[PDB]
């Protein structure tokens, strides 16, 4: 019902 | 946004612009089919509803959908000097039949996972720099959450940032929310992929220095508000 977003990731371990 | 990229249609289903007599004015969010969560400060001119229009699509030119607003509530506690309870709903006039490129955003857990440091987006329409112009299509930053108590250094908030609030920003600045973004969300997605509004734009010292953060209204602090008011868990 709610949330469905974009194919995108939000990683946190990135440098 | 500062240092964001122009987003692309239908990647943010839940972020409308609130409309002021015409004009883009502030973001928000649609957390069910026939309310907005916004900010405060974004009524602090004008809370007539018959005033303001929400509109979906990432064009505020050339808007997909244009939505009547049939009330305003600011939370009853915002105190503008200090930004405090920065927090607002806008109810529609028509319940919105939801798609694929319009529909809500979760809103989080009371105990959601939000660590220091954490990867959110943050989205809107606001200047590319401090006190400048709008910009006409969509934009998005991806930004770390930055503790209230770091936020609170010395060098940058020092005590300003407090218990209902949160900041983010980049380690080298230059990525955050700027005048026009006050209402847009911040948000992060659990491991099922399901996004969450964590934050909504609020204040900060001009835009995307690094000392200086940006801070937004922590929604995890106003989940009973938003519940009371609306009917809605989550
Ligand atoms: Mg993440």
């Amino acid at each position: 019902e709610c949330g469905a977003g974009p194919d995108l990731i939000t990683d946190d371990d990135d440098k | 946004i500062l240092g964001g990229t122009e987003a692309e249609e239908g990647s943010w289903p839940w972020q409308v612009s609130l409309r002021l007599n015409n004009a883009h004015h502030c973001g928000g969010s649609l957390i069910n089919n026939m309310w907005i969560l916004t900010a405060a400060h974004c009524f602090r001119s004008n809370s007539n509803p018959r005033d303001w229009i929400a509109t979906s699509g990432i064009s505020t030119t050339f808007p997909k959908l244009r939505m009547r607003v049939r009330n305003i509530l600011i939370h009853n506690n915002y105190k503008s000097a200090t930004h405090e309870n920065d927090i607002a709903l806008v109810r529609l006039e028509n319940s919105v039949t939801f798609t694929k490129d319009i529909h809500s955003v979760c809103l989080p857990a009371a105990t959601q996972n939000i660590p220091p440091g954490s990867t959110a987006y943050v989205t809107g329409w606001g200047a590319q720099e401090y006190a400048g112009h709008t910009v006409p299509e969509l934009r998005q930053g991806q930004v770390r959450i930055i503790s209230n108590d770091v936020c609170n250094a010395p060098h940058s908030y020092n005590g300003a940032i407090l218990s209902g609030m949160l900041c983010a920003g980049v380690p080298q600045g230059g990525v955050d929310a700027c005048q026009g973004d006050s209402g847009g969300p911040l948000v992060q997605e659990d491991s099922r992929r399901l996004w969450f509004i964590v934050g909504i734009v609020s204040w900060g010292d001009q835009c995307g220095l690094p000392d200086k953060p940006g801070v937004y209204t922590r929604v995890t602090a106003y989940l009973d508000w938003i519940r009371q008011q609306t009917g809605i868990e989550f």
